């Protein structure tokens, strides 16, 4: 007797950390009187994130 | 190169800045350096200039992308320290 299968859905398998594929980044804010400086700020947060 | 699997490999210079055009990062990672990459980031596009010896009276000479800076000592002045 051949039903075939019920596979409507994938069923993906994820990396064991979460995620894997990260990039490097620098907080940056806004600044004052420019409309647009944005300027860099390292005073509490480090400069290097993923 | 830019990959998904191949940064998803600890990137190296001799897997990434060599058959490939070492954009950056992948110019940089192996390096982990801003003191290292920018004085490599500037010997495979457009070449070293300081291979010619161009900065006279025992200067030193820096590479850089599309020139270089030459040191020069007390009582030496000019472009390229001449
Ligand atoms: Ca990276
Ligand atoms: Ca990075
Ligand atoms: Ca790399
Ligand atoms: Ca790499
Ligand atoms: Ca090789
Ligand atoms: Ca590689
Ligand atoms: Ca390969």
């Amino acid at each position: 007797e051949n039903h075939g299968t019920e596979d409507e859905l994938p069923n993906y398998c994820f990396p064991l950390g979460g995620v894997i594929n990260t990039e490097t980044l620098t907080k940056v804010k806004p600044k004052t009187g420019q409309e647009n400086g944005w300027e860099k700020d390292a005073t509490e947060f480090s400069d290097k994130n993923e | 190169a830019n990959s998904f699997l191949e940064e998803m490999k600890k990137g190296h210079l001799e897997r990434e800045c060599m058959e490939e055009t070492c954009s950056y990062e992948e110019a940089r990672e192996v390096f982990e350096d801003s003191d290292k990459t920018n004085e490599f980031w500037n010997k495979y596009k457009d070449g070293d200039q300081c291979e010619t010896s161009p900065c006279q009276n025992q200067g030193k000479c820096k590479d850089g992308l599309g020139e270089y800076t030459c040191t020069c000592l007390e009582g030496f002045e000019g472009k390229n320290c001449e």
